[PDB]
């Protein structure tokens, strides 16, 4: 699994509709290319994928 | 950085002036510009013999034939010795030089394994699906409708048969 | 002759015994290779060669 390092976020837009409806930019730092498990850690925010 | 046309080249890719040519200082690193051959002897110090004309080591003449291995490949113990290989070919743990194409080619052309012996190999992980352009990309990002290799080779038409 | 520059001593093992019984190694830089003359400047420990 990549190592990730210097990880932060952003918000470009939000609005709290019944659908997915924001959406968020997050930048990073690797070594390799593959597959991370996305999570959020509550129930005020449901990621998509 | 490209020699100027008062500047002569040696065959090295080394640049040096035009009044430095066969003037007998070793000037260019292979001494192009002083070929020990009707111009200068510039190969190093008068008094001093290379380690062959691929090692930039000088051994002092008295340590030629000497008893000891003084050059770094043995050329030292050359003509009153043996051994000397080639840039190009890699040479076994028997001594034995085979072609560099031959290194990590799965087949034991060293009749021993020297040139299978810490071979990385040229492929990626089992879990992985190689791009033809060397990438290493795991399986299931094959047929998926991205070309993330850089050739699309992940979605080449021939790997998926479709 | 070849010039030596920051030349440091360090003894691997010793036993004061009638043959020769303590290797030292000597750290340098040099510019170019050829022949020293070592020796040791007292009559504590007589070198080999």
């Amino acid at each position: 699994a990549p190592t990730i390092i210097d990880l932060t976020c952003t918000v470009a837009t939000c609005t709290h509709s019944s659908d997915f409806g924001g959406v968020l930019t997050l930048t990073y730092k690797t070594d390799k290319n593959g597959d991370c498990s996305v999570h959020s850690h509550s129930n005020v925010a449901t990621l998509q994928e | 950085k490209t020699c100027a046309e008062s500047d002569f080249v040696c065959n090295n890719g080394q640049c040096v002036p035009s009044r430095w040519k066969c003037d007998g200082d070793p000037d260019c690193e292979d001494g192009s510009d002083e070929s020990p051959e009707q111009c200068h002897m510039r190969t190093c110090r008068i008094h001093e013999i290379s380690c062959g004309a691929h090692s930039t080591q000088c051994i002092p003449v008295s340590w030629r034939c000497d008893g000891e291995n003084d050059c770094d490949s043995g050329e030292d113990e050359e003509n009153c010795g043996n051994i000397t290989c080639s840039p190009d070919e890699f040479t076994c743990s028997s001594g034995r030089c085979i072609s560099r194409n031959f290194v990590c080619n799965g087949q034991d052309d060293c009749s021993d394994g020297s040139d299978e012996l810490d071979c990385a190999p040229p492929t990626c992980g089992a879990h992985e699906f190689q791009c033809s352009t060397s990438s290493c990309i795991p399986i299931s990002w094959v047929c998926d409708d991205d070309a993330d290799c850089s050739d699309q080779s992940d979605e080449s038409l021939e790997q998926c048969g479709r």
